Parts: C-alpha cells; structure tokens; sequence
C-alpha cells in the first residue's frame, strides 16, 4: 500500500544505517533494494514445541 | 425374637452413622492442610471440598476448575454423591417399613442391602473421583496453591462410614437369612 | 531404608486401602447368592484364583471371574513395578 | 493409582451387572 | 449351550476349567486354555513393564503436515520477516493451508519478538507450536528450563547476510 | 528382557548419533563436495566424523554413489551413506525400497 520499508531494511534503504549485521535472511525482495553478502550462517524454518510429558 | 431386632437397629443406627459420615465429608471444612511457607511469606492452604481456605485468616470458593472434561468427572462425582444419599435413604425407608412390619420383611430388607451395596459401591467409585480429580488438580499446576503438606483429611473417615456401611448391610441381611 | 516400606513402595498406600475396600465391597456380594459365612467364603476366594462351589453361574460366579481377572491385573503391575 | 482405578470401574460394574441378574433370578422364583 | 458357557466363565475365573473325566477329551482343551492364558499375563506383563522402562514419549504432532491438519494446537510466526513471508507466499498445499489458517486465527498467533513467541510456546500447555528459523530454535533448545524442542526437518534452506 | 533392550535401542536419525558410535561405519563419494565439506569443517560434530572417516579401515569412501547405495543395502545395517539429499531422496523412491533419509541436512547449497 505505502510501500515504504521497516525494520533493518529500512534503515538501510532510508539512509540511517551504513551496514546491517545481524540474523537477517537474504531473500528475493530484500535484494531487490539493497545488497547482502555470501551468507554468513545457514538455516531452516522450523517449529519448537514444548516438550511432552502427557500423563 | 429380640435378638433379629438388635442386629437389625444396630445396622439401622451404624448405616446412620455412616449417613452422617457422609453428611461429614459433604460438609468438608478442609478436605486437605496445606502449606507454600516460601522464605515470598508463609502461607497455610487449608483446602475444603469446596472451599479453599487461607491461613490472616480467610476461607474462599474455589470450585469447579480445570479442565472442562475434568469437570465432568466432577459432575458423575457428585451425581454418583446424589444417588448414593438417595440409597441412603431408601435404605433406611425400607428399615422402616421393617419397623412398620415390627410394630415379604426379607425381600425387602434384601432389596435395601442390596441397594447399600450399590451405595457402597457408588461413593467408592465417587471418591476415587474425585481424589482422581484433586490428583489432577495437583498436577496441572493448581493456580499458585501447590502445598507440599499434601494429605487426605475428612472424608476418609467417609471412606470408613461406606465400609460400615457395606458392614451393617452385610449384618442386617445376615438376619434377614438367618431367618 | 525403613524395614517394611520398601516392599510397601511399589505400589502407593492409597490404592492399598482401595484394594481393601474394593475386596471388602466384593466378599459381601457373595453372600448375596446366598457378616461371618459367606464372606468366610470370600476369604477362601482371594486366596485361591477367585471363587467356587457356585452351581454354575448362579449369580456371584462371574463375580469370581472378573475378581480373578482383576487380581490378575493388578499383580501383574505390581510385579511390573517393582521390575 | 489412576490406571488401576480404571480397573476398579470395570470391576464395581461387573459387580452391579451380576447384582442386577441375582434381581432377575429372584424374578422368576 | 449355557451351564457350558457357565462353566466356561468358571475356566477363566480359575486356573482353567474341571468338569471332565481325567482329560477325557475335555482337561485337554482347560489345559491347553492354561497354557495360553499364562502365556498371555506373562507377555502382558514384560509389556507393561517395557513402558515403566524407557518411557519415552512423542506427543503427536511431528512435522508441519501434522500443525496443518489439527486446529488444536495454535500456531504462529514472528511479524515482519521472512517467515512470514514465506507461508503468505507459498504455493506449496501444506504451507498454503498453513498461512489460510494462521491470517485470519483469534486471538492473532503472530509475535513482535522471539522472545514472545517461545514464553507463548512455553505458558500455553502444549497448545501452542512456533514457527521459527532453526537457529534461534536450536539456541533455545540449549536454554533452561530445557522445556521446548525442535521437531521435523527444515522447511527450506537459506542463509543470513 | 526383550522389550526392555528393543526400546533401549538408539535412534540413529542423525549426524551427531553417528559420530557417537563406531558400531555403524559411515563414508561418502570420493572427489566431491561432501567429501570436502568434513574434511574442511571446523564445526565440532563434523570434524568428529572427517577425523574418524578419514583414518577408518577398510575404507569407507566410494567411487560412485551406486557404490554407496550397495554397501548400505549389503552390510545389514553396519554402514550408513552421507550424500547429497537429492540422490538420497531419488533413490529412497526406488526398489527395493530398502533405504531411508533421515536427520535434517547438514547444509544448504545447490547445483549451477
Ligand atoms: N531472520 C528473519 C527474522 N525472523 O526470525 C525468525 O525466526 N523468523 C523470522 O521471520 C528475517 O530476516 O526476517
Ligand atoms: N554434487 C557433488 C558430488 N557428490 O554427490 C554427492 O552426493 N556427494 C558428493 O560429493 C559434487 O559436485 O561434487
């Protein structure tokens, strides 16, 4: 709608920032509007549950 | 002939006792001591069947809590409770018809020990109930009130009154037999 | 250890008195068929699998079967606990 | 003590059903 | 073909069944019935013993096809960032049931922070799942009170930059 | 006893249950990117299983990834395969249906 970016991205994107070091994901949007380097960390999404104990 | 008339009021007086057993636990002033003395404060649960108390001193509700199919345990528990008054009391009804008769007999007083079986039956059943509940109650985290003192109180003397239940049953019926 | 508590350990105090009462709950029914006699007779029950000289069925016989299939159960996870 | 109770239940109900037949046995007598 | 049946029920009550001449044609089959039902309490014996052993338990729900087909337990993901994205994206059957349900559930099964979304893991009895990158889920495996876990395979393979 | 030392069993489903055990030998292609991927690990778990693959005896790497598919398939559980997820999940959909992908994956790349 606005199409205006928020969080890390947006700092970056507005000029508040010079450089984001942090867990964020490199994805197609993102990249699209700024620029990430070869990835640092790999992961997954993935689901935590609490334990189980059903007695 | 007075001594089918001793047993058979000592068994009308004893299943009396019982009955006010029952009115004993139905009427629990603290079915459970408890305590949570955190070196927070002191504290000192005082968990009746229906009402928690605290001890400054204070006494709350605190009925029907979690969870929902645990809640339905408790309404058989306390239908069974029902039931198990009613054949209390039909119990004794028909002791009176007998005294009715002293002032079938034995087809009738069998009918009412089989019916206190039936009462003994129920409240045994009820109980496991409801401690399965308390059990429940226990171990789902009991809001903040989880006191190590743990340990049955009032109605276990209940417990006792439905076995002398069973008993004066079990006696009066002898009677009826030995007839 | 206490001498006597550790035998008493597998199994909790609590379904000992449920045990008892539930026995007890069960001799009597035995008389029914029919305070001392037959609840003697139930005492010659528990010790031995469960019931007898019933003409068959009569009516506390199948009470003798699901006694014994209830003591069957229960020493049965005694012995599992204790293992 | 739970899991046995579940036992306990089946056993007072096969109590109260072999009650029930002892009634229809004094039925027909 | 009931005082038979009567006595039957007096064979299971003890032991295994009488009312015969020594074997005759009839001990054999009481005896037979011995054997069996031995065989049977003492198996279910070692069995019930095997679970008062190891006990180890598994709830039921196992993978994100298991979330997708139950709506008892709640789930979620964090708000602004790729996780959500990616199910508000996916084409894919099982995340696309997974995103129809999560946009529209009550009360919202999104967090602001991780953080709100493992004490919502953690304080909601099992009745809440989260759906977060592994990395912060296997950090938080490591941390007391050891109470959540990470369960099934990864839904996809990216990296941070 | 029976039951009691079946439920024992260990759920070997990942990178981590083999490197505990020597039970289970485990290897991968020669030449290639896996084979790499232990040998310049830093990450604990993995250099475990390079430093214990490298060294083992008789050698558990293969020339062809049907090499490895045979040996898990003959060596009545003693062996488990480390390949590349695609083939592993190809030839989990092949008869005679004897083998199985577990644990997630070690990592994420791809093919160019
Ligand atoms: N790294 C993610 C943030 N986020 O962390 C999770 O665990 N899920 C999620 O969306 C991002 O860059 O947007
Ligand atoms: N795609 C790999 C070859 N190879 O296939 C496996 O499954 N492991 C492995 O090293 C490569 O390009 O070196």
């Amino acid at each position: 709608d606005t199409k205006i970016w928020n969080g890390m991205v947006g700092e970056l994107v507005y000029g508040k920032a010079d450089i984001a070091i942090a867990p964020l994901t490199i994805t197609l949007v993102r990249e699209e509007v700024i620029d990430f380097s070869k990835p640092f960390m790999s992961l997954g999404i993935s689901i935590m549950i609490k334990k189980p104990q059903k007695s | 002939k007075t001594s089918r008339r001793g047993r058979a009021l000592l068994a009308v007086a004893l299943n009396l006792l019982a009955l006010l057993f029952a009115t004993t636990a139905f009427l629990t002033t603290y079915w459970c001591q408890g305590t949570q003395r955190v070196p927070f404060q002191l504290r000192r649960f005082h968990t009746g069947i229906w009402y928690s108390c605290e001890e400054g001193e204070k006494c709350r509700s605190f009925i029907d809590l979690a969870p929902a199919s645990e809640k339905g345990v408790l309404w058989l528990s306390v239908v069974s409770e029902v039931l198990y008054i009613l054949l209390l009391v039909v119990g004794f009804s028909l002791m009176c018809l007998e005294l009715l008769h002293s002032s079938d007999g034995l087809k009738l007083n069998a009918f009412a020990a089989v019916f206190t079986v039936l009462s003994g039956l129920l409240g045994m059943v009820a109980h496991m109930m409801y401690t399965q509940v308390f059990q429940v109650t226990v171990s789902l985290g009991p809001e903040d009130w989880r006191p190590h003192s743990w340990d049955y109180g009032w109605s276990f003397c209940l417990a006792w009154g439905s076995f002398t239940c069973c008993m004066a049953a079990s006696v009066t019926t002898l009677n009826s037999y030995t007839k | 250890k206490p001498g006597v508590f550790s035998f008493l350990d597998p199994l909790a105090y609590e379904i000992w008195m449920c045990i008892v009462f539930a026995y007890i709950g069960v001799s009597v029914v035995l008389f029914l068929v029919s305070i001392f006699n037959s609840l003697w007779f139930s005492l010659g029950a528990f010790m031995q699998q469960g019931c007898d000289i019933s003409p068959r069925s009569l009516s506390g016989r199948i009470v003798g079967g699901v006694w014994w299939f209830f003591t069957l159960i229960i020493i049965s996870s005694y012995t599992a606990n204790l293992a | 003590l739970s899991n046995v109770a579940g036992v306990f239940y089946i056993l007072v109900g096969g109590l109260g059903l072999a009650m029930l037949v002892a009634l229809i046995e004094f039925c027909y007598k | 073909i009931f005082n038979s049946l009567w006595f039957s029920l007096g064979a299971f009550m003890q032991q295994g069944c009488d009312i015969s001449p020594r074997s005759l044609s009839g001990r054999i089959v009481g005896g037979v019935w011995w054997f069996f039902t031995l065989i049977i309490i003492s198996s279910y014996t070692a069995n019930l013993a095997a679970f008062l052993t190891v006990e180890r338990m598994v709830s039921p729900i196992e993978s994100a096809e298991d979330l997708s087909k139950q709506t008892e337990i709640a789930y979620g993901t964090l708000d602004s960032g790729s996780t959500k994205e990616f199910f508000r994206r996916s084409k894919i059957a099982v995340f696309d049931k997974m995103w129809t349900y999560m946009r529209s559930a009550e009360p919202s099964v999104f967090v602001r922070t991780t953080a709100e979304g493992v004490a919502r893991v953690r304080k909601s009895k099992g009745k809440y799942a989260y759906l977060l990158e592994s990395t912060m889920n296997e950090y938080i495996e490591q941390r007391k009170p050891c109470d959540t876990m990470k369960v099934g395979g990864n839904l996809d393979s990216k990296g941070y930059g």
